[PDB]
């Protein structure tokens, strides 16, 4: 709805959104992993909690921009500079968590109070 | 791959007065009883038809290369199917495409490509009296073979004069059309007299320019021969006979199943005109 | 009558106005059967494919192409055409195609055009400006990729000149791009002509393995050998139809014949060179033609100064074949006039010696 385009056949195929368990050993830590030839997936143990939904939010991002000069040498696929690269990943997770966005969505219910105490109090946890 | 026949004579040729043959139909239209006219290419009548004759007492083997004005006309006076095929191009090299059509006794080869053919191309056979039946001995018409057009091979199969056929060549609009009329004789004569209407039997576009053409023949390499590379060939009683087309006017007498029975040639004598 | 002479009046007499004449119906066509199209188990369907620069130019002459299964084939991804109708593939025909069979890269697709360039599309495979053909490309990843990557398929990268438009050249020369010698191997200015691909079946679009191959048409000297499918509809006999068989067209009621023809012959004809007969090029049964009927219109009237009722004769035409009694007679069908056995002086000639007039409640009498 932002204007980014869809995502590849072999992003919901390869990534592993889900914790085996003691089945297997896992390392849980959420990371773009970039292959280089059109292979993007995220692999996150993501849950049921705000927290990982913004942190899927922000791999998102990530592959997003990772995705956005993939029609560029191997030279070139990489963010300008240091800062870039997870500025544009954190933009996504500083917007989507206005409380408008997930009551549109539907997580939060229409009937919800606009006071200044919360904004404070979300300014101060920034 | 190339063997040029030695121990030969040279013989001068000669020629034979050719009956009222070479009528074919000139069309696929049928008509009733009733006559017709037509200005197509035939062979007119009592015509000197160059006669090549290949038999073994001196030896001799005549198969040249004959130039293809307008259309040639082939008879085939064998008793044990000597003649093998045809070849037509014209210049029988890898420059330009040339006309092959081969039959070893197993399929009705028709390929269409740039044949480098030999000086004296032929095909050969080997007799085995332990087998007690005949077989081929090599294949040597041509060395090799370029870029193609057209290819077909036939379905599979086993193989006095007691036996006549006869072809008729021609080339007009690219398309190269066949007419052919096999029918059985029996007698010691050089051609015989009577009638056949040739009918066509393929018309494969080939597509290119004929100038000349030349027959391939078969021999024989047997334990009656001395065995050599080059020499030690013979050949049974063939010929064959060639007659080129001109343009002329016959007058048709179909009958009433469609079979052209009688004509008559319009430039020979004034009871025809 | 009065406005054929040109008259409000009409002397007695039987006069000439018109020519009636049938109509054909639904314009059946006929054509010979349609069997082994074109032996194409080798290429839209083959198994193994060559690299890019060994893509073979197999010849497609002698077999009749249908485009009509690739063109509403639903396996393919691209079907562009350039320089022809991809719909007009089966009316038209052609003299030589040459079948393209190469694997390449997804987004390399795009640059196989004409008109178009690229680090592939001039080094591998060019299309000339004046190409007139289609292009065709389909997915090919589920069964060209394996695990571990897919390094069978190579291809140029540099050379020091591109490529001709149909071209195909197997030189494996070392390219040299400074002024230092190249004795055989790399080095500074040295490098290899042939680099291997790589196909993963985790790859998203773009770099998938996309088999895609190129028609090229052809229309030179040569005698047309090639064609697409037509339609051969059904045939109706007892009519008049006007039909289409296989090199010929006419107008006419078709009908079971009796004669038999020759195995090769298959028009017929007679004196004055006139069609009548044309066989079937599916059933191989004969069909005498016959031109539908027709015949001049006479309407026998009397003076206009005695009555205006009139009379329609239809001049050697049946009567069950004309769409106030009907009366057939040897001159034709007569429609307005009543028959008596009475035999009278003849006063309107008809013909055949039936001849009308104006006798008695009044009425025209033949
Ligand atoms: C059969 O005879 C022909 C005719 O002489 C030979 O063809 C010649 O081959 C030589 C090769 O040294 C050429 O220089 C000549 O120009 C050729 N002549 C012609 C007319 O083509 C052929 O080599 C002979 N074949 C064999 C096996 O001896
Ligand atoms: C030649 O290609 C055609 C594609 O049109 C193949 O036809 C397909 O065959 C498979 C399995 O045989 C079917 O599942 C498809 O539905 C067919 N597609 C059609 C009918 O459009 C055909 O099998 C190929 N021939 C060979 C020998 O491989
Ligand atoms: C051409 O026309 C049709 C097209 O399939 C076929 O006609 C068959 O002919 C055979 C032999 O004459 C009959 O036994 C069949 O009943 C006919 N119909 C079918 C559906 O097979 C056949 O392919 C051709 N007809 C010929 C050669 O007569
Ligand atoms: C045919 O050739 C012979 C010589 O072989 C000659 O005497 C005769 O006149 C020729 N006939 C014609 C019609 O040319
Ligand atoms: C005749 O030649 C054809 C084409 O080379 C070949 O397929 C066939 O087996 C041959 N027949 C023989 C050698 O009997
Ligand atoms: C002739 O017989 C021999 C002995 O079995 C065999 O090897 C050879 O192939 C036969 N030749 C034929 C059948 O042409
Ligand atoms: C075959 O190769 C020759 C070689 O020059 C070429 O001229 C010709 O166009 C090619 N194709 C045909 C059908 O002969
Ligand atoms: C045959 O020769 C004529 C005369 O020059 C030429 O126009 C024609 O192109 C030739 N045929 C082919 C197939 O080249
Ligand atoms: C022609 O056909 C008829 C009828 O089938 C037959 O009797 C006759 O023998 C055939 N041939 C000739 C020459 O009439
Ligand atoms: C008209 O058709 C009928 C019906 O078959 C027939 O009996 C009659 O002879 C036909 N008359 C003419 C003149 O054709
Ligand atoms: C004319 O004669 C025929 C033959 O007997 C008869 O059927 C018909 O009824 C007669 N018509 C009149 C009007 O008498």
């Amino acid at each position: 709805s932002v204007g980014l385009p869809n995502m590849t056949q072999g992003f919901w195929e390869n990534s592993m959104l889900t914790d085996p368990g003691n089945v297997q050993k896992a390392v849980c830590h959420p990371t773009a992993w970039d292959l280089g030839k059109g292979d993007f997936r995220i692999l996150m143990c993501t849950k049921v909690t705000m927290d990982d939904f913004l942190t899927a939010h922000h791999e998102m991002g990530h592959i997003q921009y990772d995705m956005a000069y993939a029609a560029q040498p191997f030279l070139l696929r990489n963010g300008a500079n240091e800062g870039f690269h997870e500025a544009v990943g954190e933009i996504m997770s500083l917007s989507a968590a206005t409380p408008k966005h997930l009551k549109s969505i539907g997580l939060l219910s229409p009937d919800f109070q606009e006071d200044n105490e919360t904004e404070i109090n979300f300014l101060l946890k920034q | 791959q190339c063997v040029n026949l030695t121990t030969r004579t040279q013989l001068p040729p000669a020629y034979t007065n050719s009956f009222t043959r070479g009528v074919y139909y000139p069309d696929k239209v049928f008509r009733s009883s009733v006559l017709h006219s037509t200005q197509d290419l035939f062979l007119p009548f009592f015509s000197n038809v160059t006669w090549f004759h290949a038999i073994h007492v001196t030896k001799r083997f005549d198969n040249p290369v004959l130039p293809f004005n307008d259309g040639v006309y082939f008879a085939s006076t064998e008793k044990s199917n000597i003649i093998r095929g045809w070849i037509f191009g014209t210049t029988l090299d890898s420059k330009t495409q040339s006309l092959l059509i081969v039959n070893n006794a197993t399929n009705v080869v028709i390929k269409v490509c740039e044949f480098q053919f030999c000086n004296d191309p032929f095909l050969g056979v080997y007799y085995h009296k332990n087998n007690k039946s005949w077989m081929e001995s090599e294949f040597r018409v041509y060395s090799s073979a370029n870029n193609c057009t057209f290819e077909y091979v036939s379905q599979p199969f086993l193989m006095n004069f007691k036996n006549l056929r006869e072809f008729v060549f021609k080339n007009i609009d690219g398309y190269f059309k066949i007419y052919s009329k096999h029918t059985p004789i029996n007698l010691v004569r050089d051609l015989p007299q009577g009638f056949s209407a040739l009918e066509p039997l393929v018309d494969l576009p080939i597509g290119i320019n004929i100038t000349r053409f030349q027959t391939l023949l078969a021999l024989h390499r047997s334990y009656l021969t001395p065995g050599d590379s080059s020499s030690g060939w013979t050949a049974g009683a063939a010929a064959y006979y060639v007659g080129y087309l001109q343009p002329r006017t016959f007058l048709l007498k179909y009958n009433e199943n469609g079979t052209i029975t009688d004509a008559v040639d319009c430039a020979l004598d004034p009871l025809s005109e | 009558t009065k406005c054929t002479l040109k008259s409000f009046t009409v002397e007695k007499g039987i006069y000439q106005t018109s020519n009636f004449r049938v109509q054909p119906t639904e314009s059946i066509v006929r054509f010979p059967n349609i069997t082994n199209l074109c032996p194409f188990g080798e290429v839209f369907n083959a198994t193994r494919f060559a690299s890019v620069y060994a893509w073979n130019r197999k010849r497609i002459s002698n077999c009749v192409a249908d485009y009509s299964v690739l063109y509403n084939s639903a396996s393919f991804s691209t079907f562009k055409c350039y320089g022809v109708s991809p719909t007009k593939l089966n009316d038209l025909c052609f003299t030589n195609v040459y079948a393209d069979s190469f694997v390449i890269r997804g987004d390399e697709v795009r640059q196989i055009a004409p008109g178009q360039t690229g680090k592939i599309a001039d080094y591998n495979y060019k299309l000339p400006d004046d190409f007139t053909g289609c292009v065709i490309a389909w997915n090919s990843n589920n069964l060209d990729s394996k695990v571990g990557g897919n390094y069978n398929y190579l291809y140029r990268l540099f050379r020091k000149s591109n490529l001709k438009p149909f071209e195909r050249d197997i030189s494996t020369e070392i390219y040299q791009a400074g002024s230092t010698p190249c004795n055989g191997v790399e080095g500074f200015n040295c490098y290899f002509p042939l680099q291997s691909y790589g196909f993963q079946p985790t790859n998203g679009v773009g770099y998938q393995p996309y088999r895609v191959v190129v028609l090229s048409f052809e229309l030179l000297h040569a005698p047309a050998t090639v064609c697409g499918p037509k339609k051969s509809t059904n045939l109706v006999k007892n009519k008049c139809v006007n039909f289409n068989f296989n090199g010929l067209t006419g107008t006419g009621v078709l009908t079971e014949s009796n004669k038999k023809f020759l195995p090769f012959q298959q028009f017929g004809r007679d004196i004055a060179d006139t069609t009548d007969a044309v066989r079937d090029p599916q059933t191989l049964e004969i069909l005498d033609i016959t031109p539908c009927s027709f015949g001049g219109v006479s309407v026998i009237t009397p003076g206009t100064n005695t009555s205006n009722q009139v009379a329609v004769l239809y001049q050697g035409v049946n009567c069950t074949e004309v769409p106030s009694n009907v009366f057939q007679t040897r001159a034709g069908c007569l429609i307005g006039a009543e028959h008596v056995n009475n035999s009278y002086e003849c006063d309107i000639p008809i013909g055949a010696g039936i001849c009308a007039s104006y006798q008695t409640s009044q009425s025209i009498i033949a």
